């Protein structure tokens, strides 16, 4: 429709108009669309830097005027033509700090990059925006060259830099980009798949222990995201230094560092517990250890909420009990594929024992019981 | 009919908004004319010139002259976008020159945006 | 007509959120947020929120709707209501206290280009919305900024300069825009900010400043109360200075395309005089009879053909004034000459237009001054 496609029109330059879009960073969309960026200014001169700005600003008026409208694509976003006309000041703004990166590598400045990640952090933030209601830019970027859009080719090299060191800025300029991958492998379809490749050789650094909770989550969205592909999904293991899989089930056992509240904690899990079944709906010691790692995480699950029984009345409290349907769900599946599971769980297949009689009272005590799950309970019993 | 009753007063508006004479354009906000940029984008886009009936298209294309020659390029839009704008325009008005029986309102559209390229082409090549 | 024209209908985001309206010091809004530069960051950025939090309103603002039944009032052309502006107004009045104040001492100059970019905006606002230049009328000191603008409108009045000489313009802009915007009743209102025009009216203010004065006049002599009050001047009711302008020409720069639509501007502005109810009337005669009789035909350029209905209402204007009054015709001996060639010539001219009024057509019958002479001799000529 119409009407909706000037509404999501409005909702996009709203996204972009708005506070500085990622509380905490005191720049918005102007931040980029004027600025005075004292010192590549050789690829990108003050000259180039107002010509990308004035393109952003017919972009914006365009979008302003929007009228886009809408099985390739997960949703009709808006298909928008004034996306791609933002695309060249963000293109700037994001090769910007990304040749920086790379000379300081060189090197190897940095009280100049400190703003331009800044910069950067926002420009992500509006490339999130214009994939979330577009798809003209969307589509234009999963046109590499084979090969790489442009400005794919750059917002990569700059994610391996912050992948290969988790640094004072690279994580959070990670983290934000993560969530532009994330977005566009919602939006792709998929032929385009299989171009994230790359994206699978610079992932292993992103899901190091070192790398924070919210990084490394938005890297859990994006394999998930990822794995339904032929050619994709195979791309997981054989590997055997971790192949992005003994990496994230040692992230969650061990959680590193831990500075965040309990909540914070177990996105991360529910995300796991989500991309294994999506993995599973489709003998590394990438087989052998999602087993321990599920069997402590629904343990200490099962820790805290038979602490407390009660109601489930905190978001938080539901989370965690869903969580745990869907991890002994994942635990009977984990049985079902392998034989080895209850001999190579031993070191830890007490905790799963205790946490059994206890998991099944808790589950029967929900109203809603899925007849799958209680029969995998009744499996898992001995 | 429906079109020739009001042809000629049409005509007439487009000359008067869109005169021969330069500086025209800074009578009319930017957003305005760019908003009408794209507006006749999208009416090449639909073979305007085969799809009308009365020739009297001349006044589109004058109206496409007054945006190419008088009207400066990145003033309305930026040049990139005005020039995706006139290239889907002139591949329109080839796909129209393939068929037509008369040429007089539609060469002088092609003449101008070869004079623009003949013009850019001069400056890229400045003193080479 | 159901998307309503909101984006044209709005503030014109996409002209707010355009390269600077005025020509040159390439600005845009929060460039200026960028800008850190009543008198601190405080209440600035309080301002910069309230500012773009107004913007994604307007974004998000349809206050008309397929059609706009609900702006009603004597107002012809009632915008809308549009309450996001009322949220950017802060910005602007901050900017212009601080210009003021800057204004008032004898400081940078920087503040006066940001405070001509925020009359730009101003006038942006006032397009696009009845209730907020209801408010901005409404609000003594009301409205505080009304009276700092005032304010600047007599700091410029003397002591030019040239960023003065833009905030005359701009300032002009905004209040004949304001002006017409504003119904009959508010002109009662209107008329604190009508007193301060007689320094506008001052023989310095350049062309720009004159014909949007000019404009403004008309739009209070629109009015039953404030006509007679600007009347009720000294020199010459307010309208010796307007004539001296016509005759003196002070700019040589100033195109005489400028100069025509002052002068059309002039006689529309005393046929609503008339209507509500000489020496500079017969030199702009002069010119413009000079201009079109060196020409053998119709006027084929636009300038021309204003020029001729400049002709037409201004010999309309004549009669109107020597059928009113009968002091025209020795008001008229001291140029009795340029009137008597004038006259016969421009009336020849307009019978040379094929379209007919029969009221003008009846001045011409009326008027007809012929042959200039009773002849000449012939002897010891040349
Ligand atoms: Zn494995």
């Amino acid at each position: 429709w119409r009407q909706r496609s000037n509404t999501q029109g409005s909702i996009l330059i709203n996204l972009l108009l708005k506070q500085p879009l990622i509380p905490g960073s005191s720049l918005s969309l102007c931040h980029l669309l004027s600025s005075s960026s004292e010192s590549y200014d050789g690829s990108f001169s003050l000259s180039a830097l107002r010509e990308a700005q004035n393109l952003a600003f017919t972009g914006l008026n365009l979008v302003a005027r929007n009228e886009c409208s809408r099985g390739r694509r997960a949703f009709p976003l808006c298909q928008l033509p004034g996306a791609v006309h933002f695309l060249p000041l963000v293109q700037f703004f994001i090769g910007l700090h990304c040749q920086a990166l790379q000379d300081l590598a060189a090197a190897k400045p940095e009280d100049s990059v400190c703003i331009l990640e800044g910069f950067s952090v926002t420009a992500l933030s509006i490339l999130q925006h214009l994939v979330c209601h577009s798809g003209a830019v969307v589509s234009l970027l999963l046109s590499g060259v084979g090969g790489q859009h442009p400005l794919l080719k750059m917002l990569l090299h700059l994610l391996a830099f912050s992948s290969a060191a988790t640094g004072h800025l690279q994580a959070s300029v990670l983290t934000q980009c993560l969530k532009v991958l994330v977005k566009l492998a919602e939006n792709t379809s998929c032929d385009f798949l299989p171009r994230f490749q790359c994206v699978f050789q610079v992932l292993p650094k992103c899901l190091s222990p070192e790398t924070p909770l919210p990084s490394v989550l938005l890297a859990v969205e994006l394999l998930s995201l990822l794995a339904d592909h032929d050619q994709l999904a195979p791309q997981l293991c054989s590997h055997s230094e971790g192949c992005l899989l003994l990496l994230l089930y040692m992230y969650i056992t061990s959680r590193p560092d831990r500075v965040a509240l309990e909540t914070q904690w177990l996105q991360l899990e529910q995300e796991v517990v989500w991309l294994l079944a999506k993995l599973g709906v489709q003998n590394c010691q990438c087989n052998v250890e999602v087993v321990r790692a599920l069997t402590v995480m629904l343990h200490r699950q099962w820790l805290t909420v038979r602490r407390a029984g009660g109601p489930p009345r905190t978001d938080q409290q539901r989370r965690t009990v869903r969580c745990l349907r869907d991890t002994v769900l994942l635990l009977h599946g984990l049985s079902q594929k392998d034989k080895l599971f209850m001999m190579h769980c031993v070191e830890v297949l007490h905790q799963f024992d205790q946490v059994m009689p206890g998991v099944s009272m808790l589950i029967r005590g929900l109203p809603d019981v899925t007849d799958c799950e209680e029969a995998a309970l009744d499996d898992l019993c001995a | 009919d429906q079109l020739k009753l009001y042809e000629e007063p049409l005509s007439k508006l487009i000359k008067t908004l869109f005169p021969f004479e330069a500086e025209a354009y800074r009578n009319i906000e930017p957003v305005y004319l760019n908003m009408l940029l794209e507006k006749l984008c999208v009416m090449f886009e639909d073979g305007v010139l085969m799809r009308l009936k009365s020739d009297l298209k001349a006044a589109l294309c004058h109206l496409l002259q007054y945006f190419l020659k008088f009207v400066p390029a990145g003033y309305e839009s930026a040049l990139q976008v005005r020039k995706v704008y006139v290239r889907n325009i002139c591949k329109a008005l080839l796909d129209v020159l393939g068929i037509e029986v008369d040429a007089e309102y539609l060469l002088g559209p092609l003449y101008a945006a070869l004079k623009m390229e003949s013009m850019e082409i001069i400056e890229e090549i400045q003193c080479q």
